[PDB]
Formats: structure tokens, C-alpha cells, sequence
């Protein structure tokens, strides 16, 4: 019970932070950036809302055009 | 931290007794009163405040009652970007007479395998310039490769050819680990790597690191070198984002060295004299050489088979840890076909139509079927003779004998003692050359024209000269 | 934030019995202490590891560890839980990947289960059983027509390395989707896969292959890879059989697969030798037969007084250089009801899957097989039996016709990968071959004809297949229709 | 799908770091004087708990 | 989308004047079969 | 009895008084007082084969929140 209440108090202390971890970490941002770059490379580059729309023509149009037609 | 006393010395096994502060398993200990550093590793807790250890060096001159000191951590070695171009040993001491190695951090030898959720499942192809491998059992990127062969059949020539063909053009780093081999070969490799330019002695543009323990070392050392190579291989994969190539020579000596100490530890032998714990300790080591979601590792390993036997317990449990297999045969080497690769016993995981394409797969299956059919006529030919066959059987015999010759090839690293010139074939030319032979377009040429050439165009010219 | 606070928001201590460690090495611990400890009871170490007691001696207890042993050291403390080893059971385990003791390793979360069950139990006796009467379909043409399998049976898959043993089970698992996506519950089947001794990347690729065909919703994967301790690999198959038995006792049907039973015996041999027990042949323990006999006896077909459930088994064995007369394989051959043989020489001659039909057997007598399939398979048996006895010589009235038909019949049995077929389509494709409609075409082009004809029949004649499926047998009108369809398509299909 | 995955990854990282910070600061905050006073309170509490356990033969 | 095609008899189709047109009919067989297979492979209705 | 810091002798005789209550039928208990500061704090008691652990081992319990 004593350890539980102590840890609850420290969790509330963590919640007292305005934002982010108390220890931001010199390498936490670098690791997050590396992971984000890896995810972007794996999943491919994507814009916020880009929705391209290009339609091709009929491919390999087969016809009856021949000398014996 | 604490001091003990030596109680018994037998071969490479030493027992120590501690008054207080019993060390845990896998810690390192130091011996007091010697000219050269000697380190011991804890293996068992016997009882009555006694432990049983394993030495990493010679144990001549030890006396009962001598003092042993505790360290408090496993074996640690220098790891980082400053190990490129240097030579280390089992416990990470430089043996290249160039001063100490000044790195920032260290790492322990023993660790644990990557978890289940970190695995990658991508598959691609790697081109080597050798006809048999590309046509029949192609390799892959970020996979495990093994080379099986007896004694004197040519594993290390193939390893050096693969180094010459792949390593030079690679953009990442490389690591070479030598376990239980000849020293003069290591000296040759070091000098030729100095000459080529991979190792540079006046700047920081080297792209290889070397770790060695050869066949002149006690069995304690030879059982631990591969992990020393694995650690420096893993640092470049985790801390930095890089692609790494790892070459290990005769990983079989890792297993044999472990059975020389099993008897002294007091165990019951299992089979053919091997130790009872043969598969678990191999699985512990092999699972660390993998590809994860942080990097890639490509492995090339050479394996040894005792007395030309593939059912021996040591090489028969390594088949389950590989993604591509290449088996060498002495009978083929007797006929003069180099490399002596058996075409009916080599496999790969990416031989399917949806990865390599339909045409490549059809050509490979056709050549394998033709090779299989000719093997089933040997008994009749060996006694009754060629005259008893019909026409189709003679045609299949001629085509199979023509196909066998075209699988040989001259290597560049063997030019010195063969009087030839090295060749390197692209994939499309091999596919087309085997298609043309399968179609029967060259039935009017002698079978001796398809011997030790590169692309198919060289066969017609050599046949034309040999009129 | 508050979630973790609530997790820590939710501590009692009580007396327990205790022993002390005397020695530790290579995964075996000798414990002085515990007095009232049962045989085969689960105990717990200080750090968090777990173990099981096997040897009960006057002065010590031998305990094997379920994990690493670099943390145990002389002088520690051992406690006893008071319960024999058991695993969670239920149907909340569908779609999850768990280890040998029922712990999630897929990263989803905790498993909400309400029941537990022991791993070592006795098989049903003589009274609660009944005969085998229902079919178990796989989708392999060479199996469903010559080596049929019923529900409640055991069948062995045996061969060398790199022959194709795993893909048969993988194809069998996928085929069951067309039944589970239905209405009636009397034709559904659940699947269990157990991996022993394999490496992790292969299991990852297998799970990815399963999840891209929408098959993980009714499968359970139990894994004990090559990096785990020997006791876990020794305990894995029973932990999966105990999960399979849950469905059998509630009127449902299930399927189980033990991959590489050969790799459980090596772990048993390693575990037994370190306990100082005398060796035997090839240093195997004295009772390796009893290791598998009590395992393969738990698959049975229950009668109506007990619910009507069932459980089927498919073990796997590997042989060295095609030696079937070794020690381990002969034990398991004499336990099962049948076996399927795979060979390398047939593999390299283009016969894939490489099933040797001259030796494969099934001791069911086709009691559980659809009526329609029997009519066209009983006649193919004779054709192939008469083809084999003559057509291998390392006139035109009999011999030429015989091998002309046989070479056609062989080509019909080849099949691709990851694509099982429904029963009626196999019936139609075999019906085309057996009647002689393809005795004129060159054998080299048969496969293209099979593919194109199957696509055309599926698209343009969907009403015909339903008749065969519903009736369960052919009829005069159906036979009349099929000849016209076959002749017309053969005439039109010349390309 | 891309954006959803990235956000989930960020959430997981933050949870892990917060747990680590809380545990480390629990160890750090526990001081010798706190241990003395808490151990006195625990002497009373655990003596009562031992009395409770011993009350159940 | 929805289709309205006409059923044909290929046996009678081969009987129509084939002189200098065998290659055209051979190509037509491949096109007619393969396009039908591709159309049947994917649903005519738009995806979800 | 194991403790991180040396308990007072008055607390020692109180502990003896209650330990005799647990002993019940038997003889004079043998008390080994041990001071191990490795634990953050608490008290560990062994009585024959009985064993009750009340120490800073609860940190593992609090760490298990991360698992679930
Ligand atoms: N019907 C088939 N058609 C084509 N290739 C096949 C077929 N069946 C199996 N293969 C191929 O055979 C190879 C071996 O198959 P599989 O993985 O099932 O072997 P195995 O008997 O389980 O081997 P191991 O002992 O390595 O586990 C694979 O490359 C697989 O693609
Ligand atoms: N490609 C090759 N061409 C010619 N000779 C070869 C070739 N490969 C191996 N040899 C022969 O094998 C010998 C070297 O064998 P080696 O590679 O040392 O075998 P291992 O790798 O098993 O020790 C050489 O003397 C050479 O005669
Ligand atoms: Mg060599
Ligand atoms: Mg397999």
C-alpha cells in the first residue's frame, strides 16, 4: 500500500508537467525521427491530402483491320 | 571484489573455492601472479562454496593454493567505428602491433536472441556471376548461406571468389571471423587486403574488421571466438543503420571444441562420443545472426563433414538453420569439373515462379529432369554397354553429357596455378545458353567444346578451332 | 495517463513451504527441503522462473527449469504452488500466437480465459467410442481420390528433407474456409498448428502466409523454437493436445498437427541424460515408445451419448537418406492407421507433389467418402495398377494403349501450390480423363487444357456443379450433359 | 493508414518512457531516512500482520 | 459494369471463310478467352 | 529474521514475544539476527520450512503493470 501510494504520487507529479516527459532526452527526439524516417521509407512518401487522378487510354486495342477484312 | 583459492587443475578445467561472495555464472575471473593475462569463466555451482570454470589460455605452471580475483561482469570487448582495419583476438586484445584501440564504449559477449515481433519477411535476389548458383539455387539478400564439403574439395576458394565478386562493390561494412584454420592463410588475406585498398593504414577509410583464433589454441579459446565476431557484427546493425556482410570459416570447429571439455565436466556421452547438449547450444548461437526491423545481415558460412559423411550428427542439424544450401562432392572433383557442386542436392527458398519469373523456373526444372533421367541408366551402361539402348536413350545420354560440361567455369583467384583467365557471366546469357542446349540447336558439336568457357559464344569458336 | 494509474491502483502475503538449493548446472537444480511435494508438481523460483519436479529421492529433489538458468545460484529459495501443471483452454485463443505455457507473444494483449486443464490425461476407453463415418477433405487431387482420410483418424507424413511435407498441411488448413464461411455447424472444423525445433523467421513467414488468405480467424499457433529450453520443447505437443480436447467434448470437431516429432525425442534424450538416468539404444531413454503412444491415442470419435465430437491428428517424421527401417520411424509406423510417402527421385522427375501411390495406404476402406468420387476413382486405381506393372523397361492391341492411357493419367494428378480445389471440380476433371476424351492430344499440353477448361466450367456452368454437390452422386441426366459439354469444349479449345 | 500508424507509434513510445521515469524516480526518491521512518511504521504494521497470520492456526 | 454479349458456336465459326484469315481467328480465340477470364476474375460492381 | 537496518532491542523482544506465540508447541526458538542493507527496507522471517517475505520485493509487482 505504501509503495503503491508513493508511485501514485510520483505519477501525479509526472502529470504535473506542462507537456512531454520530464526528461526530454538528448537522443529520444533523434530516435523518434529515425523511426519516423524508416516508417516513411517503408510505407512510401505520402502527402497530407494529395489525390491524383489520371486516366489512361485503351491499351493494346485489338481490331479487325487486316487486308482480308 | 572477492578472492578464492585454486583447488584442482585437470587439463583446461579449474575449480576455485570462495570464502564469501560466490560469483554468478558467466562471470570472468583473473589469476594473480602471471606474466600474461589469464581469464577464467564460471560454468557450474558444485556446492560447499565451490565452482567449476573453463580457461581461455594455457594452464601450465599453476599451483594449488594460488589466488583468484573476481571482476563482476562477463567478458567485455571494445566495439565501435574504430575497429575497422584492426585485428583482435578472443578477449579483444590487439595483435597487429599498432597500439591500443581507443573506442568510447564496450559490450558483453553473451546476450539474447531477437524477439518474435522484430522479424522481417522481405525476399530478393543476389547475383554472383556463377552459373550453377544463379541457375539452380539462387541466393538472397539478408539470408543465411551454407557451403558443405569434405576435405580438399574447395570451400575456401569459393569463399574467396565470393569475397572478390561481392565484397568490393558493397557500400556497407564487412566482418571476417576465422575459427580453427591455418595461420598462413590469415597472413595472406591481410597482405592482399592491404594491397587491394580495403585496408588503409594512413587514414580512416577501411571497410573490414578481422577476428582470429586458429588451430594452435587450446579448446577453451576456439569455443568462444564466433561470439566475439557476432558482437562486432551486431553493433553495426543496431546502433547504426547499415548493411553488414559476415563471413565465418569452418563453424564446425565450434562444435568439435565443445566436446573436448564435456568429458572433463562430468557428463554422459550421447552418440558417436558427442555431448548431450549439442542442438540447444547451437541454437543459442545461430539465432542471433538474423535480419530485424533495424538492419540487415548477410551470412556466408563454410561447414565441414567428417569422413565424407552427411549423416553425422554435427552437419545434420545445421540444415534447419539455412535458407540456401550448396553441397560439394569428391566424385565430381575427380572427373575434373570445377566447382564440384552437386546439381541434384542443392536447394534455395526463393525458387518459385512468382519471384524469379516463369522462364527461369521452367529452364531449371527442365535441366534437372534431364539430369535425373540419365542417372537411372548407369547400371545397364556399366555392364551391357551403349549398344543396347534405343535412339532416344542415346540422345538423352548425349544431351546430359553435354549439359554436365557447361556447368564448369574458370575462377579469377585460381589463374595463378591453372593457366587460364577468369570469367563472369550475366544471368540472361546463362538462361539463354541453357535454353539453346535444351532445344537441340548444338547437337552437331563435339562434347569437349563446352568445357571451361564462359558465355555460349565461346563454345562455337573453340569448336571451330578444334576441327 | 490514468490507465497506468488504474493498473497500479489494483497485496497479500501468506506462509508457504520452502526448500533451499544445493547445486545448479546445465538447467538442472538439486533442492534440499520440500517435504510434502507431489510428483509432477509445478514450483516457483525467487526471480520468477518456474520448474517441475520429476525425481523424488530420500535426500533431494531434482527440478528442471522452464527457461534460462543464469539467475539461479546456490542458497536460493523455492516455493510450491500446490497444483499440477496445466494450461489455459477455451475458444478465446482463436487468432492468437502463444508459447508452450499459454503466454501471448504476438503483442496483442492478455488472454481472457475462464478454464484450465491438465496436460497429462487418459484417452477415452472402449465404451464411449463409435466407428469413423465422415470425410475430411484436403483439396489435394492425389489424396482425396486414392488415400482418403476420415474424421477421428491418425495419418503419418514421412519423408526426407526438402520434399514438401509442410505445404501439404498448409494447403489442408487453407481449404477449410469454404465450410467455416457457411451456416450449419455440423461441417465446420478448427485447426491447431504446433512448431517444435524450428527457427523464428520460418514461423513468421508461415503466419504471414496464413494471414493473407484470411485463415487466422480459426487457427491457433503454438511455438517452441530452437532457442527455447529443452523442457518447453518436450512439453509443447501435450499442451496443444489439451487445447484440442476442449472442442472434442462439446460436440465440435478439430484438427491438430505436430511438426517434426523427431525433434521432441532429442529434447527428451537431453533432459533425461542430465538427470543421471542410464541410456539405451543410441542413448535414447528406455521408453521412447511410451512417449508417443500415450500421445497419439487421444484422438477419437465420440458417440451420441457424449456429444459427437471428434479430433484428428497428422504427425510428421523425417528420415536420413530414405532409411525407413531406423529406430524412431519404425515405432511411429506401427501406431498410426496409415502413411504417405514422399521421395526425391519423383520430385526431380516433375511429379509434384511427390506422392508414391504404390506404397501409400489408408486403413479406412473408403468407408467415409462421397458416392460421386468412388465411381471415377475405383476405375483409376485399376488403370494405374496395370500401368505400373508393364510400362518400365530400362503389342499395339494391348501395350501401346495401356501406356498411352497411363501417361495421360499421370499428368492429371500434378497440382500447384496454395490453391486447393472443391470436390465437384475434381470430379469433373477426373471424369474427363477417365472416359478417354483426352487420348488424342499430346501429353505435353494437358495442363493448359485443365486450367482453361476449369475456368470455363466455373464461369459458364455454375448450375451444373450445384446438382452434383446437392445430390452427392451422378445421374443419367448429368452424365448426358457432361459428354456434350466435354466434346464441344474440346472441339472449340484447339488453339 | 499511414497517418494512423505514425500516431500509434508515438503513443507507444511516450507510454514506455513515462513508465521508466516513474520507476527510476521511485528508486531515487526512496531515501535512507524515509527507509528508517517507513521501517518503523512497517515494524508496527508487519508485527500486527504477523499477529494476524499467527491468529490463524 | 454490365455486359450484353452474344453466344457463338465456335464449330460453325471455324466454318466461315478461313482463307488468309486463320491467323486472325487464332488471335481472336486468345483474346476472346482471356478477356472473359479477366472480366470474370474481378467483380463488375465497384469495390467497397 | 533479516532486516535492512538494525532494529532496536525492545522491538527485538517484542518480536520474540510474538514469535513464541507462533511457535506454540515446541521449545525455545533459535533467533539469527541478520542485517542485509541490500533490500530497500522491510522484514524477512523463516520459521522451519515456513516463509513470509515482506520487503522491497514489491517493486517487481509494480513493474508488472508494464506487462499488464
Ligand atoms: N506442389 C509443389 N509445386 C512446386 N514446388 C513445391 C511444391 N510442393 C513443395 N514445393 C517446394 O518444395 C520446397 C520444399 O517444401 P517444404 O518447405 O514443404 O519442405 P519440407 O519437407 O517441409 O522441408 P524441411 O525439412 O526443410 O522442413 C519449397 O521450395 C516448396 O516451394
Ligand atoms: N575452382 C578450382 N579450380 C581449380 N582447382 C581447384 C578449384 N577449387 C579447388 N581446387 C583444388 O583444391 C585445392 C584447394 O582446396 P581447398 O579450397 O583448400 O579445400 P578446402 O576448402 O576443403 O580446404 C587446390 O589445390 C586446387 O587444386
Ligand atoms: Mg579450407
Ligand atoms: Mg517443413
Amino acid at each position: 500500500q505504501k509503495l503503491f501510494v508513493d508511485k501514485i504520487r510520483e505519477y501525479r507529479t509526472k502529470r504535473q508537467t506542462s507537456g512531454g516527459p520530464v526528461d526530454a532526452g538528448p537522443e529520444y527526439q533523434q530516435d523518434l525521427d529515425r523511426e519516423l524516417f524508416k516508417l516513411k521509407q517503408m510505407y512510401g512518401k505520402a502527402d497530407m491530402n494529395t489525390f491524383p487522378n489520371f486516366t489512361f487510354e485503351d491499351p493494346k486495342f485489338e481490331a479487325v483491320e487486316k487486308p482480308q477484312s | 571484489a572477492a578472492t578464492g583459492r585454486i583447488v584442482a587443475v585437470i587439463g583446461a578445467v579449474v575449480d576455485v573455492q570462495f570464502d564469501e561472495g560466490l560469483p554468478p555464472i558467466l562471470n570472468a575471473l583473473e589469476v594473480q601472479g602471471r606474466e600474461t593475462r589469464l581469464v577464467l569463466e564460471v560454468a557450474q555451482h558444485l556446492g560447499e562454496s565451490t565452482v567449476r570454470t573453463i580457461a581461455m589460455d594455457g594452464t601450465e605452471g599453476l599451483v594449488r593454493g594460488q589466488k583468484v580475483l573476481d571482476s563482476g561482469a562477463p567478458i567485455k570487448i571494445p566495439v565501435g567505428p574504430e575497429t575497422l582495419g584492426r585485428i583482435m583476438n578472443v578477449i579483444g586484445e590487439p595483435i597487429d602491433e599498432r597500439g591500443p584501440i581507443k573506442t568510447k564504449q564496450f559490450a558483453a559477449i553473451h546476450a539474447e536472441a531477437p524477439e518474435f515481433m522484430e522479424m522481417s519477411v522481405e525476399q530478393e535476389i543476389l547475383v554472383t556471376g556463377i552459373k550453377v548458383v544463379d541457375l539452380l539455387a539462387p541466393y538472397a539478400k539478408g539470408g543465411k548461406i551454407g557451403l558443405f564439403g569434405g576435405a580438399g574439395v574447395g570451400k575456401t576458394v569459393l569463399i574467396m571468389e565470393l569475397i572478390n565478386n561481392v565484397a568490393k562493390a558493397h557500400g556497407g561494412y564487412s566482418v571476417f571471423a576465422g575459427v580453427g584454420e591455418r595461420t598462413r592463410e590469415g597472413n595472406d588475406l591481410y597482405h592482399e587486403m592491404i594491397e587491394s585498398g580495403v585496408i588503409n593504414l594512413k587514414d580512416a577509410t577501411s571497410k573490414v574488421a578481422l577476428v582470429y583464433g586458429q588451430m594452435n589454441e587450446p579448446p577453451g579459446a576456439r569455443a568462444r571466438v564466433a561470439l566475439t565476431g557476432l558482437t562486432v557484427a551486431e553493433y553495426f546493425r543496431d546502433q547504426e543503420g547499415q548493411d553488414v556482410l559476415l563471413f565465418i570459416d569452418n563453424i564446425f570447429r565450434f562444435t568439435q571444441a565443445g566436446s573436448e571439455v564435456s568429458a572433463l565436466l562430468g557428463r554422459i556421452p550421447s552418440a558417436v562420443g558427442y555431448q548431450p547438449t549439442l542442438a540447444t547450444d547451437m541454437g543459442t548461437m545461430q539465432e542471433r545472426i538474423t535480419t530485424t526491423k533495424k538492419g540487415s545481415i548477410t551470412s556466408v558460412q563454410a561447414i565441414y563433414v567428417p569422413a565424407d559423411d552427411l549423416t553425422d550428427p554435427a552437419p545434420a542439424t545445421t540444415f534447419a538453420h539455412l535458407d540456401a544450401t550448396t553441397v560439394l562432392s569428391r566424385a565430381i572433383a575427380e572427373l575434373g569439373i570445377y566447382p564440384a557442386v552437386d546439381p541434384l542436392d542443392s536447394t534455395s527458398r526463393i525458387m518459385d515462379p512468382n519471384i524469379v519469373g516463369s522462364e527461369h523456373y521452367d529452364v531449371a526444372r527442365g535441366v534437372q529432369k534431364i539430369l535425373q533421367d540419365y542417372k537411372s541408366l548407369q547400371d545397364i551402361i556399366a555392364i551391357l554397354g551403349m549398344d543396347e539402348l534405343s535412339e532416344e536413350d542415346k540422345l538423352t545420354v548425349s544431351r546430359a553429357r553435354k549439359i554436365q560440361r557447361f556447368l564448369s567455369q574458370p575462377f579469377q583467384v585460381a589463374e595463378v596455378f591453372t593457366g587460364h583467365l577468369g570469367k563472369l557471366v550475366p544471368l540472361k546469357e546463362t538462361i539463354k545458353g541453357f535454353q539453346q542446349i535444351l532445344a537441340g540447336e548444338y547437337d552437331h558439336l563435339p562434347e569437349q567444346a563446352f568445357y571451361m568457357v564462359g558465355p555460349i559464344e565461346e563454345a562455337v569458336a573453340k569448336a571451330d578451332k578444334l576441327a | 495517463s490514468s490507465i497506468l494509474e488504474e493498473r497500479i491502483l489494483g497485496t497479500s502475503v501468506d506462509l508457504e513451504e520452502t526448500g533451499r538449493v544445493l547445486s545448479i548446472g546445465d538447467g538442472i537444480a538439486r533442492v534440499h527441503g520440500l517435504r510434502n511435494v507431489q510428483a509432477e508438481e509445478m514450483v516457483e523460483f525467487s526471480s520468477g522462473l518456474k520448474g517441475m519436479s520429476l525425481n523424488l529421492e530420500p535426500d533431494n529433489v531434482g527440478v528442471v527449469v522452464f527457461g534460462n538458468d543464469k539467475l539461479i545460484k546456490e542458497g536460493d529459495i523455492v516455493k510450491r504452488t500446490g497444483a499440477i501443471v496445466d494450461v489455459p483452454v477455451g475458444e478465446e485463443l482463436l487468432g492468437r500466437v502463444v508459447d508452450a505455457l499459454g503466454n501471448a507473444i504476438d503483442g496483442k494483449g492478455p488472454i481472457g480465459s475462464k478454464t484450465r486443464r491438465r496436460v497429462g490425461l487418459k484417452a477415452p476407453g472402449i465404451i464411449p467410442r463409435i466407428s469413423v463415418r465422415e470425410p475430411m477433405q484436403t483439396g489435394i487431387k492425389a489424396v482425396d481420390s486414392l488415400v482418403p482420410i476420415g474424421r477421428g483418424q491418425r495419418e503419418l507424413i514421412i519423408g526426407d528433407r526438402q520434399t514438401g511435407k509442410t505445404s501439404i498441411a498448409i494447403d489442408t488448413i487453407i481449404n477449410q474456409k469454404r465450410f467455416n464461411d457457411g451456416t450449419d455447424e455440423k461441417k465446420k472444423l478448427y485447426c491447431i498448428y504446433v512448431a517444435i525445433g524450428q527457427k523464428r523467421s520460418t514461423v513468421a513467414q508461415l503466419v504471414k502466409r496464413l494471414t493473407d488468405a484470411d485463415a487466422m480467424k480459426y487457427t491457433i499457433v503454438v511455438s517452441a523454437t530452437a532457442s527455447d529450453a529443452a523442457p518447453l520443447q518436450y512439453l509443447a505437443p501435450y499442451s496443444g493436445c489439451s487445447m484440442g480436447e476442449y472442442f472434442r467434448d462439446n460436440g465440435k470437431h478439430a484438427l491438430i498437427i505436430y511438426d517434426d516429432l523427431s525433434k521432441q525425442a532429442v529434447a527428451y534424450r537431453q533432459m533425461s541424460l542430465l538427470l543421471r538416468r542410464p541410456p539405451g539404444r543410441e542413448a535414447y531413454p528406455g521408453d521412447v515408445f511410451y512417449l508417443h503412444s500415450r500421445l497419439l491415442e487421444r484422438a477419437a470419435k465420440m458417440n451420441d451419448a457424449f456429444g459427437g465430437g471428434s479430433l484428428t491428428a497428422l504427425p510428421v517424421i523425417e528420415t536420413q537418406a530414405g532409411d525407413v527401417s531406423a529406430y524412431i520411424p519404425t515405432n511411429v509406423i506401427s501406431i498410426t492407421d496409415g502413411q504417405i510417402f514422399l521421395e526425391t527421385e519423383l520430385f526431380y522427375k516433375g511429379i509434384r507433389p511427390a506422392i508414391n501411390v504404390g506404397l501409400s495406404v489408408s486403413r479406412v476402406g473408403s468407408a467415409a467418402q462421397t458416392r460421386a468420387m468412388k465411381q471415377v476413382a475405383g476405375t483409376m486405381k485399376l488403370e494405374l495398377a496395370q500401368y505400373r506393372e508393364v510400362a518400365a523397361f530400362a503389342l499395339d492391341a494391348a501395350t501401346q494403349q495401356l501406356l498411352s492411357r497411363g501417361v495421360r493419367l499421370t499428368e492429371l494428378l500434378k497440382q500447384g501450390q496454395y490453391a486447393p480445389m472443391a470436390i465437384e471440380e475434381q470430379v469433373a476433371v477426373i471424369y474427363a480423363g477417365v472416359r478417354g476424351y483426352l487420348d488424342k492430344l499430346e501429353p505435353s499440353k494437358i495442363t493448359k487444357f485443365e486450367n482453361a477448361f476449369l475456368s470455363h466450367v466455373i464461369s459458364q456452368h455454375q448450375a451444373l456443379l450445384g446438382k452434383i454437390r446437392a445430390d452427392g452422386k451422378i445421374s443419367e441426366e448429368t452424365d448426358a450433359k457432361l459428354k456434350e459439354i466435354v466434346t464441344n469444349f474440346l472441339a472449340g479449345f484447339e488453339a | 493508414d499511414y497517418h494512423i500508424s505514425v500516431q500509434n507509434m508515438m503513443r507507444q513510445k511516450e507510454q514506455e518512457h513515462m513508465i521508466r521515469w516513474v520507476e527510476k524516480h521511485v528508486v531515487q526518491s526512496i531515501s535512507a531516512q524515509q527507509e528508517k521512518e517507513t521501517i518503523a511504521k512497517c515494524i508496527a504494521d508487519l508485527k500486527l500482520l504477523a499477529k494476524k497470520a499467527q491468529a490463524q492456526p | 459494369r454490365k455486359l450484353a454479349l452474344k453466344a457463338i458456336d465456335w464449330v460453325a465459326f471455324g466454318e466461315i471463310i478461313p482463307r488468309n484469315q486463320k491467323a486472325i481467328a487464332n488471335s481472336l480465340k486468345s483474346w476472346n478467352e482471356t478477356l472473359s477470364t479477366r472480366l470474370a476474375a474481378l467483380p463488375e460492381k465497384p469495390p467497397a | 529474521v533479516t532486516t535492512a537496518s538494525p532494529l532496536d532491542e525492545a522491538t527485538l523482544t517484542e518480536l520474540k514475544t510474538v514469535l513464541k506465540s507462533f511457535l506454540s508447541k515446541g521449545q525455545i526458538l533459535k533467533l539469527e539476527v541478520k542485517v542485509d542493507p541490500s533490500i530497500m527496507g522491510g522484514m524477512i522471517v523463516r520459521i522451519g520450512e515456513k516463509y513470509v517475505d515482506m520487503s522491497a520485493k514489491t517493486k517487481i509487482q509494480k513493474l508488472s503493470r508494464a506487462m499488464r
